[PDB]
RNA sequence: GGAGAAUUUGGACAAACUUGGUCAUUUAGAGGAACUAAAAGUCGUAACAAGGUUUCCGUAGGUGAACCUGCGGAAGGAUCAU
RNA sequence: UAACUACUGCGAAAGCAUUUGCCAAGGACGUUUUCAUUAAUCAAGAACGAAAGUUAGGGGAUCGAAGAUGAUCAGAUACCGUCGUAGUCUUAACCAUAAACUAUGCCGACUAGGGAUCGGGUGCUUGCACUCGGCACCUUACGAGAAAUCAAAGUCUUUGGGUUCU
RNA sequence: UAUCUGGUUGAUCCUGCCAGUAGUCAUAUGCUUGUCUCAAAGAUUAAGCCAUGCAUGUCUAAGUAUAAGCAAUUUAUACAGUGAAACUGCGAAUGGCUCAUUAAAUCAGUUAUCGUUUAUUUGAUAGUUCCUUUACUACAUGGUAUAACUGUGGUAAUUCUAGAGCUAAUACAUGCUUAAAAUCUCGACCCUUUGGAAGAGAUGUAUUUAUUAGAUAAAAAAUCAAUGUCUUCGGACUCUUUGAUGAUUCAUAAUAACUUUUCGAAUCGCAUGGCCUUGUGCUGGCGAUGGUUCAUUCAAAUUUCUGCCCUAUCAACUUUCGAUGGUAGGAUAGUGGCCUACCAUGGUUUCAACGGGUAACGGGGAAUAAGGGUUCGAUUCCGGAGAGGGAGCCUGAGAAACGGCUACCACAUCCAAGGAAGGCAGCAGGCGCGCAAAUUACCCAAUCCUAAUUCAGGGAGGUAGUGACAAUAAAUAACGAUACAGGGCCCAUUCGGGUCUUGUAAUUGGAAUGAGUACAAUGUAAAUACCUUAACGAGGAACAAUUGGAGGGCAAGUCUGGUGCCAGCAGCCGCGGUAAUUCCAGCUCCAAUAGCGUAUAUUAAAGUUGUUGCAGUUAAAAAGCUCGUAGUUGAACUUUGGGCCCGGUUGGCCGGUCGGAUUUCCAACGGGGCCUUUCCUUCUGGCUAACCUUGAGUCCUUGUGGCUCUUGGCGAACCAGGACUUUUACUUUGAAAAAAUUAGAGUGUUCAAAGCAGGCGUAUUGCUCGAAUAUAUUAGCAUGGAAUAAUAGAAUAGGACGUUUGGUUCUAUUUUGUUGGUUUCUAG
RNA sequence: AACUUCGGGAUAAGGAUUGGCUCUAAGGGUCGAUCAACUUAGAACUGGUACGGACAAGGGGAAUCUGACUGUCUAAUU
C-alpha cells in the first residue's frame, strides 16, 4: 500500500515494419549520427509526435487565448532553450514543420564530434560511454543528453581522467611499468 | 466499518499540505479538536514540513514534550493536534509568534507576526442562541463557546476573542462594503470586498466579492469570513493580499527576480 | 437481611434436520436418427445448352436414389413483337 | 364465360370479364360549401389472404394426383398413349402460405424532354388543345450505380425531410 | 495519433468474409540474457484445506506496592528510589486481507435530520445535596470484599482451576459539605379594614407528564371585571419584556406534581508561601485525573434526486402468513409496515415491471485512441461486504466482532477414551487446484497508529531475498599507419603521380574502458546494492548476442548438399511425386535486438454494428396486404423596423528607440440604457445616495477632453416586507464534481522513466523562488438569454381593470391604566 | 404433476385444523316499533395436546399387456 510509482513508454514502433522506404531513411540516420538501434530513431519520433499534437492543440484554439498564449510561447521556449528551434523561427506554427534531424543534431554524441574532439560520431559514444566529456563541471556519461545551448560553450574533457589532466589511465600504466623494468636489473 | 477510523492514508490526506508521497504511505490524522479535519493543519506538518524545525515525527514530540509550542496561548503535547485558521501559533525559544492563514493557491503560509497582534484572533460566529438558565452565547468558527455576548451580534459576523480572558473585545458586522477573506473552494484565500449577499430561502446564500484589482466573483456564504472594514484588515494579511494574478502575471513576476 | 447459583413458565429471534414443491446449472445412457470431414468407391443422370420432359415457387400424392406427377403461381425463359 | 380482350379498367392485396335487378361501398374530378391540425409511420394487437390441403353435408359434366394400363428403354411402377380415385364446383367451418414479384416499404418535397391512352373538367368552331388524377411507354442522362440498368435505383464522403421492417 | 495488403476468376469490376499488420500497468509459455534506476507478484481454478512460529497490548512527577524483588547512601517509624506480579483505567470496533455474496442493492455525484446517537478532543458550564433545618449525621475524611502473595490440592491433557488464610483503590457500595436574596403557597394573631402580618414550607440539575409564555399590519377612542394606579385626585392613567429560522409545539423560561431519584470531586503529584489567634489556626500556587449539561470535533445511522451489464425461448408482478395506504399502540438512538391491532384496496409495469443469467463487488480509473466509439477495472485511493457455512449474543461510546463467546451444520486436532481444544480471505510457509504467481529472513531507523504514554508495542509499515510482470537509461568496441580494390578531380604520354580519400586483408601498432574481483570510505537500524575509489582487470581462439525469417502478402538468395506427394513445411495463398527460390541442413543475407518468438483474450485496422456512418431490384436482407395502440415525428402565424445616446475591445493613425505607451479621430466588432400606440413584477419604509434642488457662479486644456453645497427633492443606486407570481426543454457564466491517475507550467534526477524538489550568499552562524494551471457532461444548485421546440390562457364569458356604489365575511394593531369583558371608527 | 379426445386426470400427490365453555359479528319478516329461523366467520377461556373421541368412513404412486367407454352371459366350479 505505497502510492504508485508512475512510469511511461519513451518511444512508439511503425506500423507497417517492411516498409523499404523507411527501412533506408532510418538506417541513414543510425550511420550519420552513429545510433545504436532502430529504438533510438524511434524515441525521438516520439519525442516529436507530442510537441506536434501539443502544437495542433493550440492552433485550433484563437490567437490571444491564455492557454494558448502560455502553453505556446512555455513550449517555444522550451525548444529554443535546448536549440532544436532557430531563434528566427517562434510562431509555433514553424514547431509543428520540424523534422527529426532537428533533434538529433543537438545530442551530446554529435555535439562532441562537431565541437572538434572526436573526429568520429562512432568515436564521441566511446568517449561519453568511457567517462571522459563532461558538462562544465560534471561527467556525462548518456550519449542521449540534449545540449541546452548555454552548456555547449562549456563541454570540454573532465578534470578526471586523461586527455584533460590526471593520471595517463590503466594501459599506459602497465605499458609504462613493463619497459621500465626490462631496462632496468 | 464498526467505528471511528484512526489512521489516514497518504494520498487520502488534504492536498494543501503538500506531503509528498514517496516518503510514507500514512500521514498524520488530525485528532479531534476545534478545526474540521480537511480544514486543519496538525502541528506536525507545521513544524516538520513547513518550519522544516524537525525532521522526523519523533523530533516533532521531542520539540512538544519541552512544552515550547502554544496554540491559541496554551500548550499543547499532540503531534496532530489541529491547529486551523487564525490560530496563533506561538513558541517561546525563538520568539516567533505565526499567524496560521491562506496564502491564494489555497495553503497555510508562514506568516510570522508581532507579539502585540498575538495576543488575539478574530472567530467567525456560527451559532447564536439562548443557553441553560436564559444565558445567550455565541459560537465561533474554532467552536469556543463564548457566553453573554453583544445583542448587535447576529450569525456571519467575525468577533475579536482576547486569547488571555477569551473574551469579546470587539466584533464586526457582516454587511456590504466589509472586507473578507475566502475559507474554502475555487477562491479559498482570495481577499475582497463584499458587494451584495443572495437571498435563496431554504438554500445556500452568495456573496458577489470584489478585490482590488477589480475582479468580480462569488462564493457560499459558508467559504465568507468578515476581516475589517474597507482598507482596514484587523489582522496582518500575507504577502500578496488575496490579490489572485493569472498564470502568465504570475510568470512575469518571475522574470524580474530571474535578472540575479 | 439485601444480594444471589442450579433450575424453571411463556415469548420473540431462530440455526439445523426430515419432508414434499419449484427454479437454475452440470452430467451418465443400450439404442436411434442426423450432420460434417468429403473430393475420390457403388448405382444411376436430376441440374447447367430447348441439358435432351424449359427451369423454379407454394402445396399434395408417389418412392432404391437422385427425382416423378397433379393444381395454382413466377420468369430469374427458349417470347419485350400482329 | 370464348371471339370482342389491349403495354386497357377496377381493387388494400389475394383477385375481378354473359344479362338485368336490389344492397351498401369507393376513387378521381368539380366546388368563392364545412371543421380547423383532427396528421405521417407504426412494437403490441387485429381484418382480409391464389392454389393445394382438412372436417361435415350437397354436387359430381370435364380434366385428373394416387392407381390401373399399352408402348418406349439395359431399367422406366418417367416423359408419350387409354382409363381413373381424391381432387376440380358449392354450403358451414378450418388452414395462413406462394417466384403472395415491380424479387423495389410507406408519407412528403424537388430535379427533363416527348408523344400516346383511361377517367373527370374547362375552352371551343366539336376534334383538337389545356387541365387535375390514373395505368403505362419512348429519348437522354443531368445525376446514380459493381454493372446489368434506373425519371427513380436521382437530389448520399459536398455524407441529416419523417418513419416501420429486415 | 485520419494509411491498408494477400486469398473466389482464363481475365475483370463488385459483395463479402478468411489471412496478414500494430498496440495491450494482458495473462501464460518457449528460447535467450552483461550493466544502472524502478518494481508487479496464489486475483482468475478451490471465499478449497491448513503443521509450525509470529501478527495487540499498554506506566507517567501525577489511580493501587510490605514482591519474604533489586537497591540502597542516608530526603523520613506511615509511604517516599527503581520496580516483576495482579487490580483499576484505556485499547483491542483501527489496521491488514479478500472479492464470495450483491443488478435500484452496492456505488457516484447531490441533498436532508424541524428525524437521531456520539468514547474521545476542544470551548463553556455546578454556593441551592443534610431533611425536623434543636437528636447525632464522621467531613481532621465513612463501609467490606477481593486480587496478586503464602500455604494445601486435583487433572492423562489446555492461557483448567478448587479449598483455606492475608491485604489496597480514581475498583465496589455509602455519605456530610458553604453567601445572601427574591418569589410563591400555607398560615399564627386582630378586624370586618379598598385590611397585613409574624414564621412554616418549597424553589439547583437530571427524570416523566400536563399546562403557560415564547408578541409585533399602521392610527382613534367608546364600554369597564372595575377595585389596581399615583394621591395634582376630576381616579393624571404613562412607561411595559420578548432571541433564532425559509418554516416549528424551536431555543429558553415559568407553573403543578412525578422518579427500584441521575449528577453536584471521601481522588493524585510537584511547589511550599502568606497571615499569627505559633494551635498543627486560618488562608493559598502550578496541574493530574474525574464529572452534569450544552456546544464542538472525530464519527454513525437513516435519507432526496438522477444514473447500472445480457435476457421477452421471462408479460404480467405484489396482496394467505405486510403487499400500498390510514388511525392507535409497541419497539428503536430516532423516522418509517420496523412490528401488532383495526380499517381501506391499494402499489409496480411495453418509458420493460416481475423473473432468469452474469466466468458482476461499485467508483476513482486502465487499454486502444482523427473525430465519434469499443473493451477492461479481483488489484496501491475512496465506498461496501466477509472472515469454513448459518443464526444468536455478551462487553462496550462504538461490534450483530470472529487473532470475542454460544449453538447447530461441515471439516479437522490431542487423549491415559473420562474428556479437552479448534477457524491464515493478516505475515511467512505447506498441501491441493491448476496455463497461471516469492523467504517459515532482518528491523521499528523512516511512515504513522495505539496506550496510563518523549521511553513500551506494532509481520500496520519499512529493509533485504526470490523476481526478463511492466517501464527508464544503456557495453559487447575506438583511433592510427603501411595495406589493398578502387572510385573524386587535377599529370591525360598508352607510362597512370597515389593524386582527395573510401572500402576489404585469418597484416601489425600504442592507447580507452567498466563487466567482474577488491583496500577503504560512503550508504544503512545493522548490512546489501548504487554513487565515489586505491590496487587488480579486452587482443578477437577470447569478456565470443540472441530470437525469428529469406516464394508472395513482407525486408532479405531460381546459392550448394540431402529427401523424392515421403518426411516435413505452410496464420492465408500455397510448397514437396529426382535441377525443391518454400521441407532437413551448410553458406550467405534480412529484421528487430538484451531481447525475440508462440498461444489465448482484447483494441485499432472495421463505414465488417454504421449517432457521426453501412446495406436491403439482381450479391444477405422490404413484412402477402391493409387497419392500429404505445413509440418516433408533425404546415404557417403573435415587437418588426426606425431614430438616439453612453461607456467598452482590438487594429489604429504618428509605435516615433523595429519593444511598449496615449489624445481625439478613422473604423470594425461586441455590450448597456432611452424614445418611437412599447412589464422595465407590484407596492410599503430604510436613505434619499445622487445631481436641472443653488446660502458664496465663473474653481476651470479646444464651451460636448466641466465645481466649492443649501431646502422638499427624482429613490431602479439599494435592502426586507406583505402581495401573487403559466409550465418546461435548450444554451451562457459561475459554483461544484477528494487525492492519485490524464493533459500541463517550473525545475539539468549526470540523461531519462521519475521526483517535488530546488536556487543564490561574505558557505564563518542566511537569504530566497516553488510545490501552478486545465479538463471531467448525464443529475442537482445559482445566474444571464428568450431564437428553436413544446405548454397555459377570455367563447353557454363563472373573463379583465376599478378611486366606484352597497351588502356580507372575518381578522387586531398604538390606544381607551392594566389583564379582561366589549360595540364601533378603522386598517388590511 | 405427467398426460389429454381440452371434457378430464383430481379426493391426483401432499399438508394443516376439528372438544367444551363464555362471548362477538354478519346475514331476515310485518306494520321507527314489533316478531322470528337457523347458517357462516371470528375471539377469549379451558383440559394428562384431548377432540369426525363410540358409530360411521378412499390407501397411494411409477409403468406394461389388454378391452375404447356404460352395458351383457356359462342359475349350481370360468
Ligand atoms: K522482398
Ligand atoms: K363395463
Ligand atoms: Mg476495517
Ligand atoms: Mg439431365
Ligand atoms: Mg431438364
Ligand atoms: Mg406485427
Ligand atoms: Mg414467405
Ligand atoms: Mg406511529
Ligand atoms: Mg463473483
Ligand atoms: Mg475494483
Ligand atoms: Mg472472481
Ligand atoms: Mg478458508
Ligand atoms: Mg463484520
Ligand atoms: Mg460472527
Ligand atoms: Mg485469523
Ligand atoms: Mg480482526
Ligand atoms: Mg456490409
Ligand atoms: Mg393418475
Ligand atoms: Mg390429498
Ligand atoms: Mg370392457
Ligand atoms: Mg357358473
Amino acid at each position: 500500500p505505497r502510492a504508485p510509482r508512475t512510469y511511461s513508454k519513451t518511444y512508439s514502433t511503425p506500423k507497417r515494419p517492411y516498409e523499404s522506404s523507411r527501412l533506408d531513411a532510418e538506417l541513414k540516420l543510425a550511420g550519420e549520427f552513429g545510433l545504436k538501434n532502430k529504438k533510438e530513431i524511434y524515441r525521438i519520433s516520439f519525442q516529436l509526435s507530442k510537441i506536434r499534437r501539443a502544437a495542433r492543440d493550440l492552433l485550433t484554439r484563437d490567437e490571444k487565448d491564455p492557454k494558448r498564449l502560455f502553453e505556446g510561447n512555455a513550449l517555444i521556449r522550451r525548444l529554443v532553450r535546448v536549440g532544436v528551434l532557430s531563434e528566427d523561427k517562434k510562431k509555433l506554427d514553424y514547431v509543428l514543420a520540424l523534422k527529426v534531424e532537428d533533434f538529433l543534431e543537438r545530442r551530446l554524441q554529435t555535439q562532441v564530434y562537431k565541437l572538434g574532439l572526436a573526429k568520429s560520431v562512432h568515436h564521441a559514444r566511446v568517449l561519453i560511454t568511457q567517462r571522459h566529456i563532461a558538462v562544465g563541471k560534471q561527467i556525462v556519461n548518456i550519449p542521449s543528453f540534449m545540449v541546452r545551448l548555454d552548456s555547449e560553450k562549456h563541454i570540454d574533457f573532465a578534470p578526471t581522467s586523461p586527455f584533460g589532466g590526471a593520471r595517463p589511465g590503466r594501459v599506459a600504466r602497465r605499458n609504462a611499468a613493463r619497459k621500465a623494468e626490462a631496462s632496468g636489473e | 466499518a464498526r467505528g471511528p477510523k484512526k489512521h489516514l492514508k497518504r494520498l487520502a490526506a488534504p492536498h494543501h499540505w503538500l506531503l509528498d508521497k514517496l516518503s510514507g504511505c500514512y500521514a498524520p490524522r488530525p485528532s479531534a479538536g476545534p478545526h474540521k479535519l480537511r480544514e486543519s493543519l496538525p502541528l506536525i506538518v507545521f513544524l516538520r514540513n513547513r518550519l522544516k524545525y524537525a525532521l522526523n515525527g519523533r523530533e516533532v514530540k521531542a520539540i512538544l514534550m519541552q512544552r515550547h509550542v502554544k496554540v491559541d496561548g496554551k500548550v499543547r503535547t499532540d503531534t496532530t493536534y489541529p491547529a486551523g485558521f487564525m490560530d496563533v501559533i506561538t513558541l517561546d525559544a525563538t520568539n516567533e509568534n505565526f499567524r496560521l492563514v491562506y496564502d491564494v493557491k489555497g495553503r497555510f503560509a508562514v506568516h510570522r507576526i508581532t507579539d502585540e497582534e498575538a495576543s488575539y484572533k478574530l472567530g467567525k460566529v456560527k451559532k447564536v442562541q439562548l443557553g441553560k438558565k436564559g444565558v445567550p452565547y455565541v459560537v465561533t468558527h474554532d467552536g469556543r463557546t463564548i457566553r453573554y455576548p453583544d445583542p448587535n451580534i447576529k450569525v456571519n459576523d467575525t468577533v475579536k476573542i482576547d486569547l488571555a480572558s477569551g473574551k469579546i473585545t470587539d466584533f464586526i458586522k457582516f454587511d456590504a462594503g466589509k472586507l473578507v477573506y475566502v475559507t474554502g473552494g475555487r477562491n479559498l484565500g482570495r481577499i475582497g470586498t463584499i458587494v451584495h449577499k443572495e437571498r435563496h430561502d431554504g438554500g445556500f446564500d452568495l456573496v458577489h466579492i470584489k478585490d482590488s484589482l477589480d475582479n468580480t466573483f462569488v462564493t457560499r456564504l459558508n467559504n465568507v469570513f468578515v476581516i475589517g472594514e474597507q482598507g482596514k484588515p484587523y489582522i496582518s494579511l500575507p504577502k500578496g493580499k488575496g490579490i489572485k494574478l493569472s498564470i502568465a502575471e504570475e510568470r512575469d513576476r518571475r522574470r524580474a527576480q530571474q535578472g540575479l
